[PDB]
């Protein structure tokens, strides 16, 4: 009967999928996740959703390694973000299995975004209320950072920010982001943006770095590493 | 709110009636059947001069002998045309004969009510005029979104359908010639449109008994009909 | 087409008053005389009996199917039974569908009935779904050990058709290894189906 | 009104308002009359005329060699039901080799429409049938309704103007049983006031179902 | 049709069915968790509907596998669904990999199932929040999984009735260097604060992952000893 | 295997050997070939132990299914068990190679139904199955009496299964007897020492 | 599976979901496709990109095949799905038929995807208008089909989609010529987009497919030269 | 029901299934059908208020064949009545297919109440606006399934218009102490007494499953009882 | 806010499944009360038997049901839902016996019913089955009388004594106030019927109540015949 159906995959008078717009709002009310693309790699830095003196910072709530060459930061619902992270990991491994090559970052982004968009356009199910900052490396586009939203729309960003106070982080990145940054410089910029738009415990970091011989490596900074990075700032 | 399959308290399928309205919003098309064949004349609504008129097609050759002209949603009419072409070629394959005009019209109409909810989501927003040659006899049918095909001798579908019917009521006769059928179709189209009728804004076609073929008129033939028109 | 538990020969033949079917009441497991007093015929309608020669498990499957279909049509038609023609048509279709599904019923099925129009209907569907209507049908060694005894008297008096069927089943008892027991006779007449007393049809044993 | 949204929703008075809306669709169809005799059945229908230059859209259809249906309501629903009826006839002939009975076809149509009303998302057939068939069960006339029920009638009138035809049939009801095929056709034509718009399909215990229109019907128009 | 999500974003970007399921959790019976240095504890108020209830027949503190145990606050029946799913997932994990499902993997599976029911159509979210305790390489780990499928680790927690006051009480009374004994005492104390009337051993269930890495549900006798110690 | 179900006036006597044969090896010499479908429905099993045990399992399942929607659990249960075994043997005719004598007691009294490996279900007062039953056919014919009581039928069934045991390599061991009357089923085991005769009747 | 009738006729005969998909297209960025006898030029306005946004490999322009360029206006993910289907279809046409898919055929396929979404229960319409252009063969005239969210498609001498479609289309009509050269078509598209872009060099991108060639993005230097020549 | 009467699977705040009792109202609107378990058999009478005099007198059955031994009187929404009749025939046929025996009216009643219950238990279905009285003399069973699916065996069942007065009258007669042949006059008396004068032409479709029919569902011969009334 | 929470089994703003509680109300609409007492030596369930007509066959108006030969189920609630849960419990027991090879325990059957009620209270397209099920019987593996009560919510718990129906609250109060470790099955049956009679407020006759007293001598489920029920009722009236 669809009496209580919300018509999730239905346009609104303005031509917007209301469920996708509300998912975007949910993201904008979530912890800030900033991505900064430096010379060889990308620094992702997210605000943990679940913090407090009684919370145990054992795992990255928002940072999720997708593959040896791709890491992600989450803004919004960490649950459906985890679902899409599982799908992204499976897609990267399927690409590796098919081609014996690490999935190009844009293809993994396209896959997760096609999942999101399939939820926005078919099935009458709510969209994934998560925005991903997918940092990655591939031989084609070098090191990349992609911002993906619940609509399934993604774009490459040298630097960007999502979540709470994402506009302030974006403005700070515009003011201070420079090309050809070093890993240290980009980490400092991300820490500065996070602090200016918001504590090491609450914050989590992940540096993708491409070395010529070692390849692309994802390193999600632990509590102690993030504490050291914050104290450096 | 209510399902697309809802019957109104009057007993009308609300979505079918709304699809008929969508047809009423479509380009005017007039089919005139004469003992010498049947003629489609459809308005091509050239919104811009950069619009390729040849690509804006209401007339579709379903088969060598039968064709259709659309009024309403061009894409839904395209789906109906695809079904009709598949069914005309399937009939040619299954029975080694051209599909009957009634047969292909009924085939496309059986798809009209196939919409549902809880298949298509909605009725077709296009009405068809299916004119063809079956066993050397010219047949013409009109189908509405309800899936109700009725054989016609002179029908009009689209923007000026009511006005075209009023004009044909005292302009169409059962013993006209092919030239007279062309003149009547083109005149009815001109009088039930909001633009001038030239070889570019009109698409003409004929299911001709003489050739037993549904041929869509070239620019020269449309120019000839336009020139011969008295006004 | 595997026949482990086999119903033996059937000899049906039209006579003036109906169809006289005959068959031993024995099911043979291989060459063994396994079961006795097992009617190879099942009355499926008041004027329609069905017998089968060959796999009796397949005959039971078929009889269950026929009875289910007859019950369905009785529900549709206020208890009115399918005609012998309709029942045989369904048996033909079912057995051909089973041969086309590659799970054929290894039983030659005889449908002997009286159609509502009073016409004697004697038809037979082989395990392959090949079916035919005859005035007399032999299945198993009732077909082979038959000669002209039935053809010469088919549609004759009940006594003549009974005598011819008795000759055929004397041949069957003499020359069929799976022939065991008395030969039950069944008259499908417009007045119903009558199971005549089974007869021990003895081969002439003065031959020794 | 609020209960009139689905064929699955009963109203507080135990009614399916969408089924009644499909019924009203049928009632707004062209007049259709059916008559039954001991040996013949007839369905005469005033075929709809959407325009003066449109041949009257056929409503008297040929289903089985001895069954014909007059569809009143949504023509496309009637055509889908006729495809279903052809499937049932084909399967009955396949299974038993005999022509299905019009009573069995009426039962199948009733079941199909009842299914269309017992599940959401699917809609009652806007079409109502007058199916006449002369089989082993004799000549039988059935009015199949969108709700999913059929009524066996000696005579019936459905669609618009049906009241006058129904009254006329009631007046001559007791005559119909013994009336000859020609007499039955004449009764159908009288009961069904519009000539060319009137088709008339007649079936008999012996004769197959055949449709007469205009000239073929003139001998009985009287 | 069924497969339309009844958990959908509202105008404010909030899944209102998620908040409703969290409310169902908040009326679902106080359950506490406390991470010790050498283990973790999941206690919970298990006040039976009647004394005639047989406690062992429906226990809120449950074992998912040898190393992972689970308590819940919320709807008992869909907690049992989640628990069957988690035990099945850990058995599948052992079949595939020869070891019990890791604590974090059990938590991620519970979170995935809850998120699934938050997104698929025809279903409501699970009205339970799970406190899953188990060991990992770095030490004991208490985890909370919400009806939304969002999971996160805790040092101490309360989920059910009066869980805000219980969480404040844990903030005040929880310490990092607690032993499993002290974690059990802290969980019992938190239950006492979140429970009115005499808090006895039969009214609470305690599960513990201790130095041995194995989850065990303390019997009523052990709970009595802890209450009297 | 030897199976011999006798429907007596006062009950059903289902006798069998206990020998499962794997070629010339007896993996199970104390085989219970008469499976208890229900307290008074038993399935003497002949053929592939896997197939016949699946048939017993599936007929228990089908008899429980029969009782999902009814309260007269004791009605037509032997007949339904036979019908179900027949349907399973026919349906799995390619796969299953199994013949079941389903005998016992229900509301309809004592009933024995032999479902042959072909899937031919027949109600019998004396049903026999298995390679060993062959050797006792004439014996049964000359020693079975329709008037045998459950005691007389039990003695006769023990003697017949003992003859089949002696003569059949595939039949051997004890005689598993099930006596099903209205009051229930009693199981007996006639070990070779208690059997009426042994190998010494062969040529003597 | 979800099969709600998302797209249904309104009482006035309009598919409001198609209207909302058109609104989504309008909120999409402007594309202009222009044709010279031996060239097809698609100029798309780059969305306002900050200094922090990578401007490479995110153009709205795409190649459905070595002979088929595509550009879109509207929801980027809807258009991504359409482009994926269109590329799969071009390869599928090559598989089924050795011939490359005709621009009419591929434009029909994409418009039929949009039509199916307007007809499929539980499927939102594609909020995407697609300018699908290319050459059927070496000797075939360049084609520029525009497929709308409604699933209708029409060939155009020059067309625009997205925001400012009115203004860009007016510019095209004022400045279109029957036999424009490659340079003239490039200038037409570039100026048509220049009228409604805050910056010429930055906000504007161009991709041209010459006869017997593949999709080719304009060099920034050559694009700037053409922009300055237009101004 | 303040919105609790549109979805069949929706309970009222009081636990009422409003769609189910609307189906029950559909049953109540229909002409009364009553079964009586007699000593010689079971007699299913069904009042047929012929709306049109043109209806075939020997047609429009309210009582249907389910088996060679099971009849089904129907009350309420005739489409649902015949849908349930065909589903009961299918249930009996499937029962024979599974178990090889004929279903019993109690078991058929359970299996068909399964479908009744599915109507208002799973979404997307409509409650069956019908009560079905299955009578079998072989089973000595007279089980009525109500639209909810609540099925009960009856000594004398009755549903439809004036079914309360009909039940009261059926109480006055010890049907198991009388035969179906001598129960026919009593049942016809009850139906005629409770019959509404709004219909001048009407019938009493009377089936019986008795020793005379060998338990078969047989419409009572017109010689025994003339169903036609004017 | 949409009203799905009050018509479907989705949580309300208070996190309550309104349809589940309305199915509790529908259970109470059965107008009968069931009291089950499980002692060490027996489990007696007594559910008052109300027949609305004299023309309804009383044997068909039952709330005791054989699930398995061992497990009985006293189902209180909507008669259609009661029949559905009877057949569902029987199917659960049959599937369990087929997969596992032994008769389903009362505890596992209760858990399976709880899972069905959980899928009803979670799947919005499935109604909560308005049945309070008192599953009972002698579990052989423990050789002890299991007595589980499963609510329409699916809340399943083993009980030393439980009640369902209209007077479930009063019956539960009486049970938890006067329960004992009764020494004999006769004592258990007397207490069960006395509690039911007291809470119902009507002196019962055997016809007016169905009693299933599963003892170790008779562990198979069966409704006690009216003579044994009358003897129990006389014993109750004896004190």
């Amino acid at each position: 009967t669809y009496r209580y159906d919300a018509g999730t995959t239905t346009f609104s008078s303005d031509g917007r999928i209301l469920q996708v717009e509300y998912a975007i709002q949910s993201i904008n009310q979530a912890g800030t996740a900033i991505g900064v693309q430096f010379t060889n790699g990308v620094v992702l830095a997210a605000e943990k959703k679940n913090t407090g003196r009684l919370v145990d910072y054992l795992f990255p709530e928002k940072m999720a390694k997708i593959d040896g060459h791709i890491v992600t930061a989450v803004a919004g619902l960490t649950a459906d973000a985890n679902t899409l992270v599982d799908l992204m990991r499976t897609s990267a491994q399927k690409y590796l299995k098919t081609y014996d090559e690490q999935m190009p970052v844009e293809q993994l982004v396209r896959m997760v975004c096609d999942e999101k968009h399939s939820y926005t356009q078919y099935g009458g199910l709510r969209p994934y209320g998560v925005s991903f900052l997918i940092a990655g490396y591939d031989r084609h586009k070098g090191c990349q950072l992609y911002l993906t939203d619940p609509s399934g729309n993604f774009g490459g960003w040298k630097a960007t920010a999502i979540g709470e106070n994402n506009q302030t982080a974006q403005s700070i990145l515009k003011s201070q982001y420079k090309d050809n940054m070093t890993a240290t410089e980009a980490m400092d910029l991300t820490v500065k943006v996070l602090c200016k738009t918001l504590s090491a415990d609450k914050l989590e970091f992940a540096v993708l770095q491409f070395r010529e011989e070692y390849g692309p490596k994802v390193r999600i900074l632990t509590t102690s590493e993030v504490d050291t990075l914050m104290k450096r700032y | 709110d209510r399902n697309v399959n809802t019957f109104s308290p009057d007993g009308r399928l609300l979505q079918v009636e709304y699809a008929i309205e969508a047809v009423k919003l479509g380009s005017s098309a007039v089919a005139i059947l004469c003992p010498e064949g049947v003629i489609f004349a459809v308005e091509k609504r050239l919104s811009s001069q950069l619009l390729i008129a040849s690509s804006v097609e209401k007339v579709y050759a379903i088969d060598d002998h039968v064709g259709v002209v659309m009024a309403g949603l061009a894409a839904d009419g395209r789906t109906m045309v695809e079904h009709m072409r598949v069914e005309a070629q399937n009939h040619r394959f299954s029975f080694d004969e051209p599909i009957g005009i009634k047969a292909v019209t009924q085939s496309v109409c059986d798809l009209a009510l196939a919409f549902g909810e809880g298949q298509m989501s909605r009725p077709f927003g296009t009405a068809l005029l299916v004119a063809g040659i079956e066993n050397g006899k010219c047949h013409l049918f009109h189908t509405d979104p309800s899936g109700t095909y009725t054989e016609c001798r002179a029908r009009a579908i689209g923007g000026g359908s009511e006005g075209a019917e009023a004009l044909l009521r005292d302009l169409y006769k059962d013993g006209m010639t092919l030239h007279e059928a062309e003149d009547l179709a083109l005149s009815t189209l001109r009088q039930v449109i909001q633009e001038k009728l030239n070889e570019n804004n009109v698409e003409v076609a004929c299911a001709r008994v003489s050739t037993g073929k549904f041929e869509i008129y070239t620019s020269e033939q449309r120019q000839e009909i336009v020139a011969r028109l008295p006004p | 087409m595997q026949v482990i538990t086999a119903s033996g020969a059937i000899v049906a033949a039209k006579y003036d008053g109906g169809i006289l079917l005959a068959s031993d009441l024995s099911i043979t497991y291989g060459s063994m005389f396994r079961h006795n007093n097992v009617s190879h015929f099942v009355e499926v309608a008041p004027n329609i009996i069905i017998g089968a020669s060959g796999e009796f498990a397949d005959f039971q499957t078929l009889i269950e199917v026929i009875k289910s279909v007859i019950l369905q049509q009785q529900c549709k038609h206020n208890g009115e039974y399918l005609t012998a023609s309709e029942v045989h048509n369904y048996i033909k279709r079912y057995m051909y569908q089973c041969r086309s599904n590659m799970k054929p019923l290894s039983c030659k099925v005889i449908v002997a009935g009286i159609n509502p129009d009073g016409s004697k209907f004697l038809a037979c569907t082989d395990p392959y779904g090949a079916s035919w209507e005859s005035d007399h049908i032999g299945t198993g060694f009732g077909k082979y050990l038959q000669g002209l005894q039935i053809a010469d008297v088919v549609n004759g008096s009940f006594d003549d058709v009974k005598k011819g069927i008795t000759e055929v089943f004397r041949a069957v008892n003499a020359r069929n290894t799976t022939a065991n027991g008395k030969i039950e006779f069944i008259t499908v007449t417009p007045q119903g189906i009558n199971h005549l007393a089974p007869e021990q049809i003895d081969p002439n044993w003065e031959v020794v | 009104s609020k209960y009139d949204e689905n064929a699955t929703t009963f109203s507080p008075e135990g009614r399916i308002l969408q089924v009644e809306n499909a019924m009203k669709a049928v009632q707004q169809g062209m007049p259709t009359v059916g008559l039954k005799s001991k040996t013949h059945a007839v369905i005469a229908g005033v075929m709809h005329s959407p325009s003066e230059f449109s041949s009257h859209q056929p409503k008297i259809f040929k289903i089985d060699q001895h069954i014909g249906v007059a569809i009143s309501g949504l023509t496309a629903d009637g055509r889908g039901l006729c495809k279903f009826l052809r499937n049932e006839c084909l399967h009955h002939t396949f299974c038993f080799g005999t022509e299905i009975r019009v009573a069995d076809l009426a039962d199948t149509v009733a079941l199909q429409s009842q299914k269309k009303t017992s599940k959401v998302g699917k809609r009652p057939y806007g079409v109502g049938l007058l199916m006449i068939g002369a089989g082993v069960d004799g000549p039988r006339l059935f009015e199949t309704c969108p709700s999913g029920q059929h009524w066996e009638y000696n005579a019936q009138a459905i669609g618009r103007r049906a009241q006058a035809a129904k009254t006329y049939l009631e007046t001559n009801l007791n005559e119909f049983p013994d009336c000859t095929r020609d007499q039955l056709i004449r009764h159908a034509l009288r009961a069904l006031n519009d000539l060319e718009a009137i088709a008339l399909g007649v079936v008999g215990i012996d004769e197959p179902f055949t449709i007469l229109e205009g000239p073929e019907l003139q001998k009985y128009i009287d | 049709d069924s497969d339309f999500s009844l958990t959908t974003f509202s105008s404010g970007g909030k899944l209102n069915q998620i908040e409703s399921a969290l409310k169902a959790v908040s009326l679902g019976g106080q359950c506490v968790g406390v991470k010790a240095k050498n283990g973790a504890v999941i206690a919970c108020e298990s006040k039976p509907s009647s004394p005639l209830v047989e406690k062992v027949t429906n226990l809120k503190v449950q074992k998912i596998n040898d190393n992972v145990g689970i308590v819940y606050s919320g709807v008992n029946t869909d907690f049992h669904v989640i628990l069957k799913s988690l035990r099945k997932a850990s058995i599948k994990y052992s079949l595939r990999l020869g070891v019990e499902m890791p604590t974090r993997e059990v938590v991620k599976h519970a979170a995935h199932k809850m998120q699934y029911y938050t997104q698929i159509g025809g279903v409501r979210p699970f009205g339970v929040s799970l406190l899953i305790i188990g060991w990992e390489e770095l030490g004991p780990t208490l985890w909370q999984v919400d009806p939304s499928g969002t999971f996160w680790a805790w040092k101490a927690t309360a989920l059910g009735k009066r869980s805000d006051g219980s969480r404040t009480f844990l903030e005040r009374r929880y310490s990092e260097d607690q032993s499993v004994d002290d974690a059990i005492h802290t969980a019992i104390s938190t239950l006492k604060e979140g429970f009115d009337g005499q808090l006895t051993a039969e009214l609470i269930e305690i599960g513990v992952v201790d130095e041995t890495r194995k989850f065990r549900t303390l019997s009523t006798a052990e709970i009595r000893d802890f209450l009297t110690e | 295997t030897t199976l011999l179900a006798i429907q007596c006036t006062d009950g059903v006597v289902m006798a069998s050997d206990s020998r499962t044969s794997s070629g010339s090896f007896i993996p199970n010499r104390a085989t219970n070939k008469i499976t208890e479908i229900q307290p008074k429905i038993f399935a003497a099993r002949c053929g592939n132990a896997a197939d016949t045990q699946f048939l017993a399992r599936a007929v228990k399942n089908y008899l429980n299914a029969l009782n999902i929607t009814r309260e007269n659990t004791d009605d037509s249960t032997i007949l339904v068990a036979s019908n179900v075994i027949r349907s399973l043997i026919v349906r799995y005719r390619q796969y299953l190679s199994a013949g079941v004598i389903v005998g016992g007691w229900d509301s309809a009294g004592p009933q024995v139904y032999s479902i042959e490996v072909s899937g031919m279900a027949i109600k019998k007062k004396i049903a026999s199955n298995g390679s060993g039953s062959t050797y006792i056919q004439a014996y049964i014919d000359q020693n079975y009496r329709e008037d045998m009581t459950m005691e007389e039928a039990t003695k006769f069934a023990i003697a017949a299964v003992t003859g089949a045991i002696i003569r059949d390599g595939s039949s051997g061991g004890v005689v598993n007897i099930v006596q099903i009357n209205a009051d229930g089923a009693k199981r007996m085991t006639v070990r070779p020492a208690q059997q009426p005769f042994n190998y010494d009747i062969v040529k003597g | 599976d979800y099969t709600r009738s998302i797209t249904r006729f309104s009482p006035d005969g309009r598919l409001f979901q198609i209207d909302h998909a058109h609104a989504a297209v309008q909120r999409g960025t402007t594309v202009v496709a222009t044709r010279s006898k031996d060239m097809i030029v698609i100029a798309v306005e780059k969305t306002a990109v900050a200094k922090l946004q990578d401007p490479h490999t995110f153009s709205k322009i795409c190649s459905l095949d070595k002979h088929v360029m595509c550009a879109f206006a509207g929801l980027h993910a809807d258009a991504r799905r359409l482009i994926q289907s269109g590329q799969r279809q071009c390869q599928s046409h090559r598989l089924t038929y050795e011939d490359p898919i005709s621009i009419e055929n591929i434009a029909r396929y994409i418009a039929t995807l949009q039509l199916k979404n307007t007809q499929s229960g539980g499927a939102r319409p594609y909020g995407v208008s697609t300018l699908i252009c290319g050459f059927d063969d070496m000797t075939s005239q360049p084609h520029i089909y525009e497929t709308l969210p409604s699933g209708t498609y029409a060939e155009w001498k020059a067309r625009t989609i997205g925001r400012h479609d009115q203004t860009v289309m007016e510019y095209l009509e004022k400045h279109y010529k029957d036999d424009m050269t490659d340079e003239e078509a490039q200038k037409l598209a570039i100026g048509a987009l220049l009228e409604v872009v805050e910056n010429g060099s930055k906000n504007l991108e161009v991709a041209y497919m010459k006869r017997g060639g593949t999709m080719e993005i304009m060099a920034e230097e050559v694009l700037d030269a053409l922009i300055e020549s237009t101004k | 029901g303040s919105g609790y009467d549109f979805n069949p699977i929706t309970f009222s705040p009081d636990g009422r299934q409003f769609q189910v009792e609307y189906a029950t109202k559909a049953v109540e609107k229909d002409s009364l059908a009553l079964g009586v378990k007699c000593k010689d058999g079971i007699l299913l009478a069904a009042e047929k208020n012929l709306t049109s005099t043109l209806l075939t007198p020997g047609g429009n059955p309210r009582i249907f064949w389910i088996n060679d031994s099971i009849a089904c009187a129907t009350i309420g929404h005739r489409p649902d009545c015949y849908s349930i009749v065909e589903q009961s025939r299918n249930r009996a046929e499937t029962f024979t297919s599974n178990f090889g025996i004929k279903i019993t009216v109690p078991q058929l009643a359970s299996e068909v109440s399964q479908q009744f219950h599915l109507a208002h238990y799973y979404q997307a279905y409509r409650p069956f606006g019908c009560t079905v009285i299955f009578a079998s003399y072989k089973d000595d069973a007279l089980y009525a399934i109500e639209p909810s699916g609540a099925f009960y065996g009856y000594f004398a069942s009755c549903f439809g218009k004036n079914s309360n007065l009909a039940r009261a009258e059926l109480q006055k007669t010890e049907w198991k102490n009388i035969t179906v042949r001598e129960a026919v006059p009593e049942v016809a008396r009850i139906i005629k007494s409770l019959h509404e004068s709004q219909f001048k032409k009407w019938e009493i479709e009377m089936f019986w499953l008795c020793e005379e029919t060998n338990g078969r569902p047989q419409k009572v011969p017109e010689d025994v009882f003339q169903s036609r009334f004017v | 806010s949409s009203g799905a929470d009050r018509y479907l089994t989705v949580f309300s703003a208070e996190g309550r499944l309104w349809q589940v509680e309305y199915s509790f109300k529908a259970v109470k609409q059965a107008e009968v009360t069931a009291v089950a007492v499980k002692s060490k030596n027996a489990v007696c369930v007594a559910v008052q038997k109300k027949v609305s007509d004299k023309l309804i066959d009383p044997s068909t108006v039952t709330h005791m049901y054989r699930i398995t030969d061992n497990v009985g189920a006293c189902l209180v609630g909507l008669p259609s839902d009661v029949n559905f849960i009877v057949m569902l419990l029987r199917s659960f027991a049959n599937n369990f016996e087929y997969k596992q090879g032994f008769s389903i325990p009362v505890s596992i059957l209760a858990q399976m019913l709880s899972e069905r009620h959980q899928l009803e209270s979670q799947l919005v397209y499935v109604r909560p089955s308005a049945v309070s099920a008192i599953l009972f019987g002698l579990d052989g593996p423990s050789d002890s009388f299991a007595l589980y009560k499963i609510e329409p919510s699916g809340y399943s718990n083993g009980f030393r004594a439980v009640a369902c129906g209209v007077k479930e609250i009063e019956a539960m109060s009486a049970l938890e106030k006067k329960m004992e470790d009764f020494e004999t099955p006769e004592a258990t049956a007397e207490f069960t019927l006395s509690t039911l009679q007291t809470v119902c407020g009507v002196d019962f006759e055997a016809q007016d109540v169905e009693v299933s007293l599963l003892t170790r001598d008779n562990s198979k489920f069966s409704k006690l015949p009216n003579d044994k029920v009358n003897e129990i009722l006389h014993a109750v009236a004896e004190k």
